[PDB]
DNA sequence: GGCTATTCGCCGTGTCCCTCTCGCTGCCTATAGGTTAGACTTTAAGTCAATACTCTTT
RNA sequence: AGCGAGA
DNA sequence: AAAGAGTATTGACTTAAAGTCTAACCTATAGGATACTTACGGACACGGCGAATAGCC
């Protein structure tokens, strides 16, 4: 099983890096107001903060 | 003692035979082995973003049939590395396609 | 005979066996024919492979 | 081995540059003279190896002079202090 | 083949001026035997390496060859165990590569 | 954020249902800075709307989508898209960085920008 | 070859059909006639009259 | 099948990732790897052998320029047979000089780093052991290959960018 | 009543299959023209050598 | 072209 | 002031090279007439096409 999927992993590598081969850095802001929100910690029900596990990636 | 001895695998290259139809120097350490900057290393060093080296790499170090002569002298009388040319690859793909 | 004597030590570029390769017709430089005058030896033909 | 065993070395194309580089150099250290003759006897000045005939037409002079001077040269240039130099270059 | 070329020339034998050492053209036979012995996938340069490693050569029951599964074509269910394996091929000593 | 970078650049593309009345076949895949180029184009000189809807596609389909036949062909399935691009006798800008590597000159990211 | 065939789309001829063309299977027409057509279409129902007339009566 | 004038374009073999984006190159070598605890993060053993080979234009230059050989050829013909005297320049030259080790296959940005070469007796290039899992290199005969950048923009960018030292915290996850 | 179009299924062809490295074997006859190659007879270029005079060095 | 092998 | 070396003359001898001519010896082409007249993996995807039903001519 090791052997297979390093194979489809290095393919699919292959495919995201194409995708992904012209997305670069070209200015420092664009003061876009848009934007997305993300929940951090949720409310308890008994009322706290408990820090939402998958926070350190997201 | 598995039969894997260092000095079976040891191997270094400077100059030596180049391919026939193309440049880019023969591999293997039996002829004189010139090591393959493949594609996944081309990914490394671009996400570094280091692309003069790439260049170098790509086109003085391995195909570039003028600048390599050019490089060569420049090292041996300490001139700058000239600037690098077209690779000899992408005209031989130009005949093809043509 | 062109054949390192036996039993014999050697390294990396000696020659194993002595041969050489007719070498047929080669336009020469102005700037070798100088040399060869300069030294005053055998131009030779042969070519040493 | 034989794969691409006719191209172009690095090491032969510098060594020739050189060569040519000392050659002109160790001619240009004795009399111009010498210089021109032994240029054109073998076709160094521009690719064409001239005879005595042609040095003696170009320079107005008899050809058994050039003779003379490109045997006075061929014998100076035994000198050391040339053939030193220009040893290992053969 | 040998048997092919006798039947086509038959056509063209007289007939009582014929013998077997006339008619039977050995050729193709050595011929077959020789590129058997030579560039044939199942005729292996000998390994020895050890005594044991040219013994283990012998014994190798090798999957893949004219008429076998190819590494490629191979899927992944020809490389597993299979309960009839016990006491006829070995389940432990194997290549560690493709 | 690196799976945002790469679903971004998986919508950038918008499916055309009204062709309006500027060149827009319907069902093209087409770029949406481009979309509102055109659409910022054809408001003056009579105002045709030409409506399209936001769509989904595989990261293949993207990238054999770029404006650039160089780095399709080599991505894969040369044959077809060399014929295509051919027969569009499209031209390449090389601006990608898969380009600049294979024709040799130095690529435009890191240390090879206009700036630096 | 390509499927789509290129050549094929351009002039609507099917697959299969323009192969038998191009490799020497199956003639093509690439020209016909208007208005003289039907000046000679009225001779020729007379022509064709008379070939199906003696074809009858053999 | 005769290899059609259109194979020479597709596939794997095919001209676009066999000849264009991945090239061989010169200025390289290749050796097994032992940890060598005793280096700095932002250095690797490099073998004689190998390290004058590679650097044998350099060494060329260098001495030339001190005078143990009397011209380019002669200098040529006192390396190939590494007479004792061309040791000592080669420290000289080494020096100071980035080069980049690739351990195939670079599966992230810090498959390859630029370390300060050193010197090193037998034949196996001394890696660091801190930087072993950055390549994923484990010591029982893996095979990491060595380039030598060139131009002095490359020189910067390796001995900057792609210092080991300065690449402490992955790129994914930091 | 039959054929075609708008709606489904169904099957066939094409494309893809990680990287890097090491060692070893695979009938006959007749014409005509080229062809350089090979020797003869010129040269043209090279080598030796006598001689002598003038200039420079000790 | 074909074999075997290392990571 | 004398002697030695170099820079010239001239002739005399010598050898490569080379331009004709040969010859002979390869080399490229054509032709052959009793009568015979038919080979020897697997997954994804899209595009070219089975099976149905209804409507229109
Ligand atoms: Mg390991």
């Amino acid at each position: 099983d090791t052997a297979l999927r390093t194979a489809d992993s290095g393919y699919l590598t292959r495919r995201l890096v194409d995708v992904s081969q012209d997305v670069i850095v070209r200015e420092h802001d664009c003061q876009t107001e848009r934007g997305i929100v993300v929940e951090l910690a949720e409310r308890a029900p008994d009322g706290t903060l408990i820090r939402d596990p998958y926070i350190e990636t997201s | 003692k598995l039969h894997h001895l260092v000095d079976d695998k040891i191997h270094a290259r400077s100059t030596g035979p180049y391919s026939m139809i193309t440049q880019q120097p023969l591999g293997g350490k039996a002829q004189f082995g010139g090591q393959r900057f493949g594609e996944m290393e081309c990914w490394a060093m671009q996400a570094y973003g280091a692309a003069y080296t790439l260049q170098e790499l790509l086109t003085i170090k391995s195909d570039d049939t003028v600048g390599r002569v050019k490089v060569y002298e420049a090292i041996v009388k300490g001139e700058n590395i000239p600037e690098p040319g077209i690779p000899e690859s992408f005209k031989v793909l130009l005949k093809e396609l043509q | 005979r062109g054949i390192v004597r036996i039993g014999a030590e050697v390294r990396d570029g000696d020659i194993l066996v002595g041969k050489v390769t007719p070498k047929g017709e080669t336009e020469l430089t102005p700037e070798e024919r100088l040399l060869r005058a300069i030294f005053g030896e055998k131009a030779r033909e042969v070519r040493d492979t | 081995f034989i794969e691409d065993s006719e191209a172009v070395v690095a090491v032969d194309a510098v060594s020739f540059t050189l060569l040519q580089d000392q050659l002109q150099s160790v001619l240009d250290t004795l009399s111009e003279r010498e210089a021109g003759v032994v240029r054109l006897r073998f076709g160094l000045t521009d690719g064409q190896p001239r005879t005595l005939d042609e040095i003696g037409q170009v320079y107005g002079v008899t050809r058994e002079r050039i003779r003379q001077i490109e045997s006075k040269t061929m014998s100076k240039l035994r000198h050391p202090s040339r053939s030193q130099v220009l040893r290992d270059y053969l | 083949r040998m048997e092919r070329v006798v039947r086509e020339r038959m056509t063209t034998q007289d007939v009582e001026a014929i013998t077997p050492q006339t008619l039977i053209n050995i050729r193709p036979v050595v011929a077959a035997i020789k590129e058997f012995f030579g560039t044939s996938q199942l005729s292996q340069f000998m390994d020895q390496n050890n005594p044991l490693s040219g013994l283990t050569h012998k014994r190798r029951l090798s999957a893949l060859g004219p008429g076998g599964l190819s590494r490629e074509r191979a899927g992944l269910e020809v490389r597993d165990v299979h309960p009839s394996h016990y006491g006829r091929m070995c389940p432990i000593e194997t290549p560690e590569g493709p | 954020k690196h799976i945002e970078v790469i679903v971004r650049q998986m919508l950038r593309r918008v499916t055309i249902i009204d062709s309006g009345s500027t060149e827009f076949l319907p069902g093209s895949l087409i770029d949406r800075a481009e979309f509102e180029a055109e659409n910022r184009r054809v408001v003056a000189e009579g105002g045709e709307p030409a409506a399209g809807r936001p769509v989904l596609m595989g990261i293949t389909k993207a990238s054999l989508a770029t404006d650039s036949w160089l780095s399709a062909a080599s991505f894969q399935e040369t044959t077809r898209v060399l014929t295509d691009a051919a027969i569009n006798c499209r031209s390449d800008k090389l601006n990608g960085l898969k380009e600049n590597v294979i024709i040799g000159k130095l690529i435009p990211a890191g240390t090879g920008i206009n700036r630096y | 070859k390509g499927v789509p065939s290129r050549l094929g789309y351009l002039l609507d001829l099917a697959p299969k059909d323009l192969e038998k063309i191009i490799y020497f299977a199956a003639y093509v027409i690439t020209s016909v006639d208007e208005e003289m057509r039907h000046n000679e279409l009225s001779t020729l129902e007379a022509e064709m009259a008379v070939e199906r007339k003696a074809v009858e009566d053999q | 099948p005769l290899k059609s004038l259109s194979d020479l374009l597709k596939g794997k073999q095919g001209r676009f990732r066999q000849n264009l984006l991945g090239k061989r190159v010169d200025y390289s070598g290749r050796s097994v790897i032992v940890v060598g605890p005793q280096l700095k993060l932002h250095q690797c053993g490099l073998p004689k052998l190998m390290a004058l080979e590679l650097f044998k234009p350099f060494v060329m230059k260098r001495l030339v320029d001190l005078n143990h050989a009397q011209n380019i050829k002669s200098a040529k013909r006192m390396v190939e047979r590494q007479r004792p005297q061309v040791w000592d320049v080669l420290e000289e030259v080494i020096a100071e000089h980035p080069v980049l080790l690739n351990r195939a296959p670079t599966l992230h940005r810090l498959g390859i780093q630029a370390f300060e070469p050193m010197l090193v007796e037998g034949k196996a290039i001394q890696l660091h052991p801190l930087v072993c899992e950055a390549f994923n290199a484990d010591f029982d005969g893996d095979q990491m290959a060595v380039h030598l950048p060139l131009s002095a923009e490359a020189q910067a960018e390796a001995r900057i960018l792609m210092l080991s030292s300065n690449n402490i915290l992955s790129p994914a996850s930091g």
